[PDB]
């Protein structure tokens, strides 16, 4: 019955929630390769700038 | 063998402590990360660049 | 050993079956005695009976759950998620994608922000000595630049 | 029947994906856990040099 | 005119779901699904508590992230297009220094 | 009737959509149950630290 409830309450704000969550997240998926060597860019300079 | 007692007890008992009442909490994190979300999107290409 | 009280079929003959096969070791001597920790004995009809009776009787309809616990459920599950399959789809792929993407630069990104905290808690003491920094510099890059040569 | 269809519609070939989704979610949480002094000292002190 | 399923189809259709509908996975589903709840309900609740504040906090500002995010897309953009110079810098300075 | 209602309620399961679902779900946590719950206290002590 929780469920059931709670299944029921929370529908109606579901699908904006989750083509919200498509769109922001395929911002960052299908940019995948440029997102890692950011990091590791970011990583080295950032080690440079953290040890003086 | 996936009708065992003890499971289903623990998984009752879990799901009943943690959506006890939390229909307005669960729908006020779709709303708020619904708007952040298409908000943080409508700058697809700003992110991009 | 652990002798189990067995029913073969619906109407048999009940047999006491030594369920752990021989393979070596110490053997059952003579006189053995086993008590009631490692024997065993069959359902029953009625046990069968009395347990298909309660579930039905506190799992199913009743006046004020026309449809019952898991037709209830079903119902909010078919009309609660109709027309998300897509959606729910593209969200998992993309979020998989994304979380994904993030973990592979998951150690870049920790040693990132292991870096940086050094260098904000060692630069962040000196704000104003800063804001006077860039005021010196201003009023020192300004003593050269009165006219245009 | 609709909630199976609705159900082979969302989780059709998701097996791979969704296993790499928990393993993800499951190894940032944990090392941003065991990272936390650094961000919360990154939180509390970025402040004031850019308002400076 | 019609006939009521024997005892023969209604077995053969449960059979068939039995078979061909992949039952032993549910007794690994719900198993680690078990592994989740186990001791840590309580800990659940709370966290669905914390997150529903720190999504509102992030809501509150998302307007500041959106100017962050345009700002920090026009300097790095003028820092792009002077990349050239910024080789050079790095080039010719730290022997100077 | 007992029998008429069994087939009307198996013939709606369509074995293959259960099935492909079923082995989704299966592999979505196939080995990290006890991790994601571990996962959920951190992020709550993540949460708790920087809310």
């Amino acid at each position: 019955n929780v469920l059931s409830e709670t299944v029921d309450q929370t529908s109606p704000h579901l699908s904006a929630a989750l083509d919200g969550v498509a769109r922001f997240s395929e911002t960052i998926g299908k940019r995948d390769e440029d997102v890692k060597k950011l990091l590791a860019s970011a990583n080295k300079v950032a080690t440079v700038l953290g040890d003086r | 063998r996936s009708l065992e007692p003890e499971k289903v007890n623990t998984i009752a008992t879990s799901l009943i402590t943690i959506f006890q009442g939390q229909g307005g909490t669960i729908n006020d994190i779709l709303d708020q990360t619904a708007q952040l979300t298409a908000s943080l999107a409508d700058r697809d290409q700003a992110i991009g660049e | 050993a652990t002798a189990s009280i067995l029913n073969p079929s619906l109407v048999a003959s009940r047999v006491i079956q030594l369920s752990p096969p021989y393979t070596g070791g110490p053997t059952l001597r003579d006189g053995a005695v086993l008590d009631v920790d490692r024997t065993q004995v069959p359902i029953e009809y009625d046990e069968v009976r009395n347990q298909v009776t309660r579930l039905l009787a506190d799992l199913g309809p009743t006046p004020e759950q026309p449809k019952g616990p898991f037709g209830d459920i079903i119902e909010s599950f078919a009309d609660g998620f109709a027309g998300k399959g897509e959606q729910l789809n593209r969200t998992l792929r993309g979020l998989s994608d994304a979380l994904t993407a993030l973990n592979e630069g998951r150690g870049d990104f920790f040693a990132v922000v292991k870096s940086l905290a050094l260098f904000v808690n060692a630069l962040h003491r000196s704000d104003q000595q800063f804001v006077a920094l860039n005021n010196d510099l201003a009023q020192f890059t300004n003593s050269f630049t009165n006219t245009d040569q | 029947g609709t909630l199976l269809d609705e159900a082979a519609t969302a989780f059709g070939g998701l097996g791979p994906s969704l296993q790499r989704l928990v393993d993800s979610t499951q190894a940032i949480a944990g090392d941003f856990r065991a990272n936390i002094d650094p961000v919360n000292d990154i939180i509390e002190n970025s402040g004031p040099i850019i308002d400076s | 005119s019609s006939a009521y399923p024997t005892i023969e189809r209604t077995l053969a259709g449960i059979s068939g779901i039995l078979t061909g509908g992949g039952i032993p996975n549910i007794e690994v589903i719900q198993t680690e699904v078990f592994n989740i709840l186990n001791g840590r309900a309580d800990q659940i609740r709370e966290f669905l508590n914390q997150l529903d504040t720190f999504t509102d906090e992030l809501n509150q500002q998302r307007e500041e992230i959106t100017r962050a995010i345009d700002s920090t897309n026009r300097l790095l953009n003028i820092v792009s297009q002077r990349n050239d110079t910024l080789d050079r810098v790095l080039t010719e300075f730290p022997p100077l220094i | 009737t007992l029998f008429e209602t069994i087939t009307a309620i198996s013939e709606q399961v369509d074995p293959i959509k259960l099935n492909e679902t079923l082995t989704a779900a299966a592999q979505a946590l196939d080995g990290l149950g006890d991790k994601f719950g571990r996962s959920i206290v951190d992020g709550n002590a993540i949460l708790a630290d920087v809310n």
